[PDB]
RNA sequence: UGAACGGCGGCCGUAACUAUAACGGUCCUAAGGUAGCGAAAUUCCUUGUCGGGUAAGUUCCGACCUGCACGAAAAGCGUAACG
RNA sequence: UCCCUGGGGUGAUGAGCUCCGGGGAGCCGCAGUGAACAGGCUCUGGCGACUGUUUACCAAAAACACAGCUCUCUGCGAACUC
RNA sequence: AAGGAGGUAAAAAUGGUAAAAAA
RNA sequence: CGCGGUGAAUACGUUCCCGGGCCUUGUACACACCGCCCGUCACGCCAUGGGAGCGGGCUCUACCCGAAGUCGCCGGGAGCCUACGGGCAGGCGCCGAGGGUAGGGCCCGUGACUGGGGCGAAGUCGUAACAAGGUAGCUGUACCGGAAGGUGCGGCUGGAUCACCUC
RNA sequence: AUGUGGACCCGCCCCUUGGGGUGUGUCCAAAGGGCUUUGCCCGCUUCCGGAUGGGCCCGCGUCCCAUCAGCUAGUUGGUGGGGUAAUGGCCCACCAAGGCGACGACGGGUAGCCGGUCUGAGAGGAUGGCCGGCCACAGGGGCACUGAGACACGGGCCCCACUCCUACGGGAGGCAGCAGUUAGGAAUCUUCCGCAAUGGGCGCAAGCCUGACGGAGCGACGCCGCUUGGAGGAAGAAGCCCUUCGGGGUGUAAACUCCUGAACCCGGGACGAAACCCCCGAGGAGGGGACUGACGGUACCGGGGUAAUAGCGCCGGCCAACUCCGUGCCAGCAGCCGCGGUAAUACGGAGGGCGCGAGCGUUACCCGGAUUCACUGGGCGUAAAGGGCGUGUAGGCGGCCUGGGGCGUCCCAUGUGAAAGACCACGGCUCAACCGUGGGGGAGCGUGGGAUACGCUCAGGCUAGACGGUGGGAGAGGGUGGUGGAAUUCCCGGAGUAGCGGUGAAAUGCGCAGAUACCGGGAGGAACGCCGAUGGCGAAGGCAGCCACCUGGUCCACCCGUGACGCUGAGGCGCGAAAGCGUGGGGAGCAAACCGGAUUAGAUACCCGGGUAGUCCACGCCCUAAACGAUGCGCGCUAGGUCUCUGGGUCUCCUGGGGGCCGAAGCUAACG
């Protein structure tokens, strides 16, 4: 549990402050502290001195990755949001063309009005669904 | 019943001093003859006497008043401004020498019964005797 | 309340709740620290403001904010448990301080250097 | 006429992450299980999922409830005293 | 064991005889209700409320009983029952 | 017939409509 | 759009339909009824009560063992001084810190699960309350309902006006 | 042994808690060392008196939670013992039931207390570190010993941990003394010098220990003083900010000018300390000479002389100060309100200016503004708040008058309140910060006398409060038994037939199996029409046909009685709408829950047909509310107009008690 965390987290507060070498860094996109050091024996002895004289309880595990993800094909749907509530209706039928490209390109989207439908107000808005539907696929 | 006939004098000395009424009247006793003594003697009621009524002794006063102005209002000022019961019979209180109240900072009276009888401020001050402090007036 | 019953029973004092127990008298508590985040204040705004769990030195999870913009922090940086709500995030006590044992400030910054890190502008010119 | 014998549904959708469904639709019948209790002397999958208890716990207490197939006097619930 | 002593009884308001009792010191062993009769205790569930009754010859039980409750039949030649 | 006030009888088929906001 | 030949009916009345104006009035409304506004169910965050119990701090009593020491007594078939009377060493006995066992009492930490409360640019469902809110409101209550709420018995105005009996 | 004396014992005189003497009988002493020796110095023995500190005891004040309400069998008391310097159960024994508590006991959270300290006009709030007094602790606990004094920080014994030394047989140690390490925290220092000065312990002195004390070092932590310069110096250069291209600003600020002269160089150079000491006298008073500095050659005096550090909050209103680009509800500031959502005086930059300057902001803690726990100094008709209403205990307080008391209170004498600080005054260091010295104010309790006005105490008295007597009087004021009619559903009877019912409309419904409608008699319950009201009674909730019984509340007249019997009343007491509950009786009407009907998207609701609990009785329990005059009770006072119910009076009027409205003054933030 991360209780017994930020207890070894005193333990490298005296860890990280006798010996400067290491980096103890948290990888981004998942938990767990990285601790990163120069030596095969370096840091199985610094964790031989943790459960020793500091003793912690942490399956010393493998390090995870960052992953990301996309697609493969051009693909055209109906985003109709045909739905009246109590009279407002907040409504949006959105018909999108979606374009994949290159692993390292970067994010594309076009000012593409067939002619003139869409308010302008949803063009800084309604890509942004686009890119919200996005930080999770 | 009564609590302190000396407050309830006091009161209908405010009633006549404030609905205008020439004189008003309020029971026998020596302590209250002592105050209408020193209100009389300090230019502010109009003169008392042991009078009766239904064959029950009383003590009725007349009290003071002033000129009458002009524009706001016809209403003469007052000269018995106003009085407090300081020493209630709950509020005992005990003043002496270094004591004692300046009643408006130089004018008014410190009404308070002491060792030797009733005082006034500048009195009892220079008795040099204190005692309760009955009320203010000024 | 004539006199009598207040002399018997009394009118209780005030007595206050203290509205940011970092405690011990101490109000620069050595912030450990968890998460990031960004949260947002009321009706008009949307920001950052962290929540550094921190851990002080004797308990509480607090959120502590930070000195603005300009961090790096990471999760330890000794964040100086300092105090201050504002209308965000439902806490904004015990802040950050920049100097202390991380952060140094603002990548340039020119006043607020009495939290806000930068030593004395030394352009050499 | 139900402290008379009895019986006391199903499918479709819907909560601005998701999951859920108070909510609308909908065929059926006489009417669709109210309160309380619930892996029960009732639970097939089951040694369900969780918590405690233990060195270890299909047993046990407590709790969650998709009750195969609790539930109103073939009574439901709970209860100190006896067994 | 020994010293001290209280009241019920009988006789008389006591000697004797009896009943039940209190205190203080002191003696011995492995332990003194010295041997025989003589209860293990507690926590928490389940069903049944309760003492009970029942299958003599495998059952004692959560089955039946029970005080209590509703429901109904009975106008005296009762109704029920043979 | 004036007002003002005190106790008795009256009169709406239905209505859902949001919101950060602009001075 | 403009101009002209001919040439009416009928308005008693304000009973009811449409609207405006003004006054009154009600008000929790204030780019103001195209206003506000409550309660479940929904997502998240924060303490909190409860919860088979676990953890622990203090303290409570009854009892078992019991150091040092004070005190009390003995010094006996014996030890040493004895200035024999005693003394000292020692012997047993009282209180006694400490630990032990069982049962309390109080407090905090706490835990599957569970009630509720707060909060958070806009969720879903209904519209109760504020104009008689479209059923006068509001409450004590007892039964009911998705939820705000409903309703009987009662009570209360902070409820009700053509015009009915007075001041 | 010697015995002025002290100690006990039994008497005795005086006392009055164990104060002092005294008659009888027994016990105790002594240490000697020095030398200038026949004398003294230092010490010794026995007691009395002071000087000085403490022991015990009471008086008094002394945080919070009532969701801490009862506590106690060493417990309250005695006699008789034991012990201490000694009073006392502090402990033994024996014994009689008492000992504290809403004046907050018991419990538990919290805490050293003070002379003082910061703030507020003050009341007070909070506070107690350096210093000065009292307490308590010695790693925790027990514990004695020694002794004038202890339960003894660097003495002893034991248990407990805890750490260390060893050859693992055994043993040691306490920095809450002083410097210094480490854990700890945002943070709290030198492992220093001298006993020269003072002070403590000892020695006849010389002298000796003293991390007491007296000095330097470190940290802007506090307060104080102080240099970075003076003086000339431009319609004002340029450098940079701003612009309407004219300039505005920055700023005499700069530079150029002359002047002085921190830092620093040489020289001399302190006070802080004169006693102790030897010497004449006597070892006394007095007299003389001589020794004695850690700081440091620092202070300071004289001369030579260099212009020689500048920062920190801010510029949206509180709060003094705006112009320019960027940033665009993003990055962000914010103690409050909030500010930016593509021309931000609040972000961020740059010029300027506000503040302060060896310092400025930030947070935290404390007092104030906060009169926002109100004693000065508040409030309860609608903002927060009358207890649903009467009862009564204690408690609180109290009518007119005489005199005694002298408790509260007032007066002056007076003890102490140390010192320090607080104030003024004088002074010391060249000022201040800071320290030297004088004096008064000073709460407060002790003791003396004095006043008696006011509360209270004491005795006597009065009638104006309270109460009683008699006599009339009003009422839906309660407990009970009794009885009248109307009217709703229903039973038998009779007569009649095409519908009624019900509603916004309709329908569920009842109807040719004879209903709705009317006539005859019987059942049965519950509520009272008109009167009757804007009214009456009642402490509130309530009370409604009328008879009778018992029975409280109150009203006026008469002044007949008593003589302050008084107002309120924390708890306790009783009471109580409707609903609701229990054990029984009863049910006409009524009606939630429940069913049907209509209605609407929905109708678990209003509207319609049914129907139950219940609404009734006795008895018991619950005891709640918009119990609403939303207004506690009791007294007196301050205009009157009017509507009315009741009491008395020869009465187109008065007067007592009540019930509505109006409106003086007066009150309110206003409606009122």
């Amino acid at each position: 549990t991360k209780a017994d965390q930020e207890k070894l987290s005193q333990a490298l507060a005296r860890l990280a402050e006798e010996d400067p070498t290491f980096r103890v860094s948290t990888h981004p996109e998942t938990g767990q502290t990285i601790i990163s050091g120069m030596g095969e024996l370096h840091l199985e002895i610094i964790v031989d001195r943790l459960k020793r004289e500091f003793k912690v309880d942490a399956n010393v595990g493998k390090p995870q990755v960052a992953y990301r993800e996309t697609i493969t094909k051009p693909v055209d749907v109906e985003g109709k949001f045909i739905r009246q509530t109590g009279g407002r209706g907040q409504y949006g039928h959105v018909k999108i063309k979606v374009e994949p490209l290159p692993r390292g390109s970067g994010f594309e989207f076009v000012n593409a009005i067939v002619g003139g439908v869409i308010p302008k107000e949803y063009i800084p808005a309604v890509q942004k669904g686009i890119e919200e539907a996005m930080q999770s696929g | 019943m009564l609590t302190d006939p000396i407050a309830d004098m006091l009161t209908r000395i405010r009633n006549a001093t404030r609905v205008y009424k020439e004189s008003t009247d309020v029971p026998a006793s020596r302590f209250k003859e002592e105050i209408l003594r020193i209100l009389a003697r300090e230019g502010f009621i109009k003169g008392y006497e042991r009078v009766d009524v239904d064959g029950k002794p009383y003590l009725r006063v007349y009290l003071k008043y002033g000129p009458r102005r002009q524009g706001p209002d016809p209403r003469p000022e007052q000269v018995i401004h106003h009085i407090r019961r300081i020493s209630k019979p709950g509020r005992r209180v005990y003043v002496g020498v270094k004591e004692i109240p300046r009643v408006r900072r130089g004018l008014g009276i410190a009404i308070l019964s002491t060792s030797k009888g009733v005082l006034t401020d500048r009195e009892a001050r220079k008795l040099g005797v204190g005692g309760e402090l009955i009320c203010e007036v000024w | 309340p004539t006199i009598n019953q207040l002399v018997r029973k009394g009118r209780e004092k005030v007595r206050k709740k203290s509205k940011v127990p970092a405690l011990k008298g101490a109000p620069f508590r050595r912030g450990v620290c968890t998460v990031v985040r960004t949260v947002t204040p009321k009706k008009p705004n949307s920001a950052l403001r962290k929540v550094a769990k921190v851990r002080l030195t004797s308990g509480y999870e607090v959120t502590a904010y930070i000195p603005g913009e300009g961090h790096n922090l990471q999760e330890h940086s000794v964040v100086l448990i300092r105090g201050g709500r504002v209308k965000d995030l439902p806490g904004v006590r015990y802040h950050i301080v920049r100097g202390v044992y991380d952060a140094a400030g603002v990548k340039d910054r020119k006043k607020s250097r009495s939290k806000y890190g930068t030593k004395k502008p030394k352009e050499a010119a």
